[PDB]
RNA sequence: CCUGCGGCGGCCGCAGGAAGAGGAACGGAGCGAGUCCCCGCGGCGCGAUUCCCUGAGCUGUGGGACGUGCACCCAGGACUCGGCUCACACAU
């Protein structure tokens, strides 16, 4: 795939081609990550998202 | 039979050319219809039509493969009235 | 000292300002009458028991670009043990994008999801050089508006809104545009289009979805993988602190109409199917416009139905009686309050006046 | 023991890397085969006959007691096992050879709690494992290790004998066996039903060690801190018959024993010597050492003995451990 | 060229700097026999066969739900890991173009002893919370 | 400068202010301000339980030198077991049933019978023992189910083979057979050595804890030199474990009311607070600030802000005594109409 | 002995001379107390004495019967249990 | 009684099973003192402590 | 080595260092003798019967709840008391590893000089204020 | 006539209703009882030779033997009531 982007200080996402930051950070692959139906592995990304503390629910909730 | 003026040559393509399609309160022309001269010899038939509902173009594949440099910058072909349809069916 | 809360006499306003999604503001709406018995039965959109509150919910979901959409609905549907679920519209099963998952019941506004502006952002590649790199900008600019286009048989006619391009690369002939268009667009079509244009050919090699309705990418997206984690969570830990902040009730897709908050009695009358008239209403936004669509509401905040307005909000403000709104489509369970209409001055007289002839 | 007993070999530079430790007996393997040794760190160790360790049997928190298996042929690897009981932890048993454990027997309160054993020994068939606890002994059967065992009530409601059960011992002569407690009490039960057929007393501190003659008919019995070795008999009832003399300063076990033939008598003293009887006349006494000597063991076939060294230090504000191995001859 | 920029929140336990050429020279005398694994697939479909080693992670990948699993599955099975800055530089090792995020390493006589000093080093990683 | 504000009572300002007018009374007082005599009457204790005596009887110690009549305990916890235990003088038993059905926490050692590999390996089996889980009694024989939020490893002992660890669970699960089933799980084997609740409820060991070297010297020190600034500290008001709930504000003729057993009305309502759904437990305060019942919500949040009249909400329990406003209730604009009728 | 037995668990390692059995059974039927384990040759070995774990993906013990040693058993087994003994999850969940 | 602990910076029980502070200071008993319900020394403990001004009246109060 | 740590808030009046010695040595030539009391309940059970001595209490005990009454205890009797720093050693004067509180000193002819002089030394203690 | 669902922009099939939108005390509290649930080898003090013990037996911030006495083994919740009491309350 060749889409990339990086996020500039308002939070949305700036999608280029390059592969650098014009301020000199690598960028993200804009495409998820692919999935797998019978996947298995639930609880070991759970225990290091808790671990390092980056799991969704420990994020702030939502504006509504 | 005599036949009414569809198009004009833009510039060619890879494989065809692009014509400007003018006609008669804009009418579009039918999928792969034959297209003539003044001389009614067909040049070939139009692969599809594109652009805006008011302006739009048309690309037509050639016949007996011809040279794309025969065609003079901005001649002007010609088609059966028989063989269009009117713009305002769509709208 | 002495701890207590004075009495005054000056009013004091509330501030429902930060109220939640659905019953934001209701200071501002113009107020008709507060005489009317409320009855134990419903709930908050957000507070409902996680059971009926992943009945009535969506997903903005992020689609893997593997499957086809048709593919991750059922999955999604597998995943959560759910009867029945729609989309926002079908993706090339090599795409991504934004997908909103409409869940059991909350697909009754799956056509209306569908039939809703979208935003595109893609990668067009061409079959040899250009001149520069603005001609793309150009020839992009030139071919927008209502345009004719075909599936890629019958001739159909789109429109577009906007477009641009971010940047072009002459080493692989390489240019990202950014495109807005109506439901049902085109987008491999417009590539061909393009290259047509430009007279050198083109074809649609990357595309990614980016604003699909009311829901965008710059919002609580979720993947794949969080549906999974979040169900196995729920099962394992009992956990539903992470099923919540990915599924999402319904009302939040209906935040930009204008409402028309209800009695409870008048609830479940529309729901079996009736007319909107005058007596149930109790409050109601104002800029209402004649044949506009409104949604209404219940007192708690939860969505009934959606309405098709007869009067404007002058004349439903200045009126005796009438008919306020014709029923769209209903959106509750048809037996969430109880039914309660034949009770009542007006229609107890008169079904009693028939009775005696 | 005609005169002094040569040194033959000992062992003492493992001990010296701890800051303060002590041995805590001595035992030959019912065949002659290697001896068990105890420390102040709760290892176990095994010498084959400086003498190095041939195993290293870690354990919990403090070792109670432990004893060699009945019957212990080292021919065959099913009979040489060890038995251990610890503070806390269940009754261990050991492989004797690749020093990993084995089995496990449990005992359990009856508010389902686990407690640890003070005295065990097996049987002279080899198929059970008695044990010592307050005021009951807990049979097993070494067949069908678990948590299953055969309460044995030492002290009924009213009588019998209490405190803690420190030693069990069995007599060949007759189906008897008897026990010692903390409490100052010996205690004589038969085997098959387990009732209780007499009772014994006259110590000054509680019994730590029993043993038992060829014959059957006469027993002796040691203390903490009674300086007297009881001379017991089975046949007259008249319990007390001779006495003899040792110095016993702390409370720690010192070991005596009886040799293979059946009429010389060793015992171990806390100022460090070691003194001889015959069978109740003194014969010898030497001091293998300067400091306590506490286990004291006899090899059944070869003349042979073994001596353990250690006491604890008490300091104020403001000396090492070996195991020697002595030449006999009876 | 030390920048020890764009890190993913899940870098620890990162490896020393010395570690990284260390790692290195491991990982490029196991290409040169077959003794090596490639590919998050093959390291799936070979970590839970057993196959007992040594798996070194990349630093910069994003999105991190790739191969966010084996940081776990090496201790349901007591395997050692470790995270390098780059991908590139360690795919560039690994001896092809493309980078990769992951490599696996497996035992061989001709490295052992720098194998075994490798391993060693791994197991006294400090132990983040 | 509202933040500052006693118990109950704090940040009411940042409440939806339905109306504000109201004949205030003298009648009543503010919670720490009341008489020595109820002030007791009305109260908990977050005790510091020793080891040696049971739980049924910790309490009756309690009573026994307090002079009072009833009292309840939050957790039963067997001898030998320290840690938080609240007492509530009774006045205070009807609020039992809310506090021994919370949220406890524990510290214990486990002592592992044989050697294992370390303290990574204990937090692992540690880690997959989280959520619902079997149970059974320690000592009728069923199974059950109950649920272990968190755990973690404090510090490992390899040469005596202890264990600490920090355990988030429910009431009703037993520490002394998840030891049983940790040791289970690692082959080697385990028991319960040591155990103390660190949090029963809201109430932590962090603040607010006395031992019962304290109680007895507030007593002996009230009953001698006639100074009452020791029980103080020692009592503290049932507002004090009321203090996460919803609250209402009413007015001073609505509280007599509603102690003889009237469902809470709209017309009598003063202040109400952001949050509140249908079947949800809310506390109703007086203008003072007091506890007058434990109340089931019947109106959502927004219901009340535009109805004007009915039923706001039912009582689950009553904590005030009958008399302790006047009656007045039968005088108003309405429900005199239709005594004139 | 049943006519009938049904899959229960394997075997995973020995604890104090008991064997520790993962339960992998059709769907996530429970068994009872005190019931007997069968091997796949339908003869008595056991008896389940201890239940733990999730209520998902759950451990149990066996208690082994006479002249049993729990050495015998491989690294992974299959023990099979009676049907009439089983009863459904449902009672467990909430 | 193997249980102890020590406070930290913020002033919360930090439990360990050692018998020292990492600053080699001791570690108190994280248990309370036997009680007896009979007890005669009420008396003697207050006067101590108000004498060494270590009682809990002399204590500033606590936020509530 | 003299470092005045982890001491109770109720430990003044505080022993010297050369009397810390003496009153060890006067215990040690006590506990020569059986004219000793170890233990909070032997003191405070024969305090109640008079048996005026000296009384030598641990500084660094806690909590204080367990002997606080003492230093009161012995002004309803008027005896002397003193603190020393630390309890392990006043366990070892004793003659024992563990460590005790509170150590009751009766005289005897043996030591009488050097108990008499603690004595004199004790009574001439300052107070705080 | 209206709405919901399914079937091949429209049609067909089945199902729900036919609907102007009531009620400013109807139906409660605090107790007690019956039925279910919840959950006497212990705990405290005293006496007697300094009653014994720094045990490798946990322990002197305590452990054990004999005489002794004492206190603690509940309070909450659901169901029924063919029970008592207070009220039957839209809050000026």
């Amino acid at each position: 795939m060749f889409l990339q982007y990086y996020l500039n200080e308002q939070g949305d996402r700036v999608y280029t081609l390059k592969k650098f930051d014009p301020m000199g950070q690598q960028t993200c692959s804009a495409h998820p990550a692919r999935f797998s139906p019978d996947d298995k592995y639930s609880r070991h990304r759970i225990t290091i998202k808790k671990r390092f503390k980056v799991l969704m629910t420990q994020q702030p909730r939502p504006v509504l | 039979e005599r036949v009414v003026l569809l198009g004009e040559f833009l510039h060619p393509c890879e494989d065809d050319i692009v014509c400007k399609c003018t006609t008669d309160e804009n009418k579009v022309p039918y999928f792969n219809a034959p297209v003539y001269l003044e001389n009614k010899e067909q040049i070939g038939k139009v692969d599809e039509i594109f652009g805006q509902l008011r302006d739009f173009y048309f690309s037509v594949k050639l016949s007996e493969n011809m040279k794309a440099s025969s065609f003079k910058k901005l001649q002007k072909f010609y088609i059966d009235p028989y063989k269009l349809l009117p713009l305002q069916r769509f709208l | 000292e002495e701890f207590l809360i004075k009495p005054e006499s000056k009013v004091a306003k509330l501030d429902t300002s930060q109220w939640p999604l659905l019953l934001k503001n209701f200071d501002k709406l113009n107020v008709r009458t507060t005489h009317y018995t409320p009855l134990a039965c419903g709930s908050n959109p957000l507070k409902r028991e996680i059971g009926d509150y992943i009945r009535t919910g969506f997903i903005n979901l992020d689609k893997p670009s593997n499957p086809s959409s048709h593919e991750v609905v059922a999955w999604i549907r597998r995943i959560l043990r759910v009867e029945k679920t729609g989309h926002s519209g079908t993706l090339d099963p090599k795409v991504t994008g934004c997908l909103i998952v409409c869940i059991e019941r909350a697909t009754r506004l799956v056509k209306s999801q569908q039939s809703a502006g979208k935003e595109y952002v893609g990668i067009v590649r061409l079959h040899n050089a250009i001149e520069g790199g603005t001609q793309l900008s150009r020839a992009l600019e030139t071919l927008t508006g209502a345009l004719f286009q075909r599936p890629p048989r019958q001739l159909r006619v789109r429109t577009i809104y906007e477009s641009k391009m971010i940047e072009y690369d002459p080493e692989r002939r390489l240019g990202i545009f950014w495109v807005s268009c109506e439901a049902g667009t085109y987008i491999r079509t417009l590539c061909v289009h393009l290259g047509l244009l430009l007279g050198v050919g083109g074809q649609m090699q990357e595309l990614r979805r980016v604003r699909s309705g009311v829901m965008s990418e710059k919002d609580h997206m979720v993947t794949m993988h969080d549906v999974l984690d979040a169900q196995w969570l729920y099962d394992n830990h009992k956990d539903e602190s992470y099923l919540r902040r990915v599924v999402y009730p319904l009302e939040k897709l209906l935040t930009s109409h204008k409402r028309l908050v209800m009695k409870d009695s008048a609830v479940n009358a529309i729901c079996y199917g009736a007319k909107i008239m005058l007596p149930g209403v109790l409050r109601y936004e104002d800029g209402i416009e004649v044949n506009q669509e409104i949604v209404v509401i219940t007192t708690k905040g939860e969505a009934i139905c959606m309405a098709i307005a007869l009067m404007t909000t002058a004349v439903i403000s200045t009126c005796d009686h009438g008919i306020v709104a014709k029923i769209k489509r209903v959106i509750m369970e048809r037996d969430t309050y109880p039914r309660k209409w034949g009770l009542g001055p007006k229609a107890s007289q008169k079904k009693l006046m028939i009775k005696q002839g | 023991f005609s005169q002094l007993p040569r040194f033959l070999s000992g062992s003492w530079s493992e001990f010296s890397t701890q800051p303060e430790n002590f041995l805590k007996g001595c035992k030959w393997a019912p065949d002659g085969s290697c001896i068990l040794t105890n420390s102040a760190d709760n290892i176990l160790r095994i010498y084959n006959l400086e003498m190095v360790p041939v195993l290293r049997m870690v354990e919990g928190d403090t070792i109670y007691d432990y004893c060699w298996y009945s019957l212990m042929s080292s021919a065959q690897p099913d009979t040489s096992y060890v038995a251990s009981s610890s503070r806390e932890n269940p009754i261990h048993i050991w492989d004797a050879f690749t020093g990993e454990l084995r089995a496990s027997f449990r005992a359990y309160n009856h508010l389902d709690e686990l407690t640890a054993a003070h005295s065990l020994c097996f049987s002279p068939d080899g198929s059970q494992l008695f044990c010592g606890f307050n005021r009951t002994v807990r049979v097993f059967s070494t067949a069908r290790p678990g948590r299953d065992c055969e309460v044995r009530a030492t002290f009924a409601k009213k009588q019998g004998q209490s405190g803690i059960i420190s030693c069990i011992a069995f007599s060949p002569a007759q189906p008897l066996y008897a026990c010692g407690s903390y409490g100052r009490s010996l205690g004589l039960y038969a085997w098959d039903d387990g009732s209780p057929l007499a009772l014994l007393g006259g110590h000054q501190g509680g019994i730590t060690h029993l043993c038992f003659h060829p014959d059957g008919n006469r027993f002796f019995s040691g203390a903490r801190k009674d300086a007297e070795l009881l001379c017991w008999d089975l046949r007259q009832s008249g319990y007390p018959l001779w006495s003899l003399g040792r110095e016993v300063t702390t409370n720690q076990r010192i070991y005596f024993d009886l040799d293979p033939t059946g009429q010389f008598l060793v015992s171990g003293s806390t100022s460090g010597a070691v003194s001889v009887w015959d069978t109740p006349e003194p014969v010898l006494s030497f001091l293998p050492q300067k400091d306590c000597t506490n286990g004291v063991s006899l090899h059944p076939s070869l003349p042979l003995l073994a001596t353990a060294s250690g006491q604890r230090v008490f300091p104020e504000p403001t000396l090492l451990s070996t195991r020697h191995v002595h030449l006999e001859c009876r | 060229q030390e920048l020890l920029v764009n890190q993913n929140p899940i870098a620890q336990p990162l490896a020393s700097r010395r570690l990284t050429r260390k790692l290195y020279k491991c990982i490029k005398k196991a290409v040169k026999q077959k003794q090596i694994r490639r590919g998050v697939k093959e390291v799936q479909k070979f970590v839970n066969k057993g196959e007992k080693g040594i798996m070194v992670l990349a630093g910069d990948t994003l999105p991190i739900e790739v191969y966010c699993h084996l940081p776990v599955m090496c201790e349901d099975r007591n395997l050692p890991y470790v995270y390098i800055p780059s991908k590139t530089d360690l795919g560039a090792a690994a001896g092809s173009k493309r980078p990769t995020c992951v490599i696996m390493v497996k035992p061989h006589e001709e490295y052992q002893e720098a194998y075994d000093e490798c391993l060693e080093e791994v197991q006294s990683l400090p132990l983040p919370l």
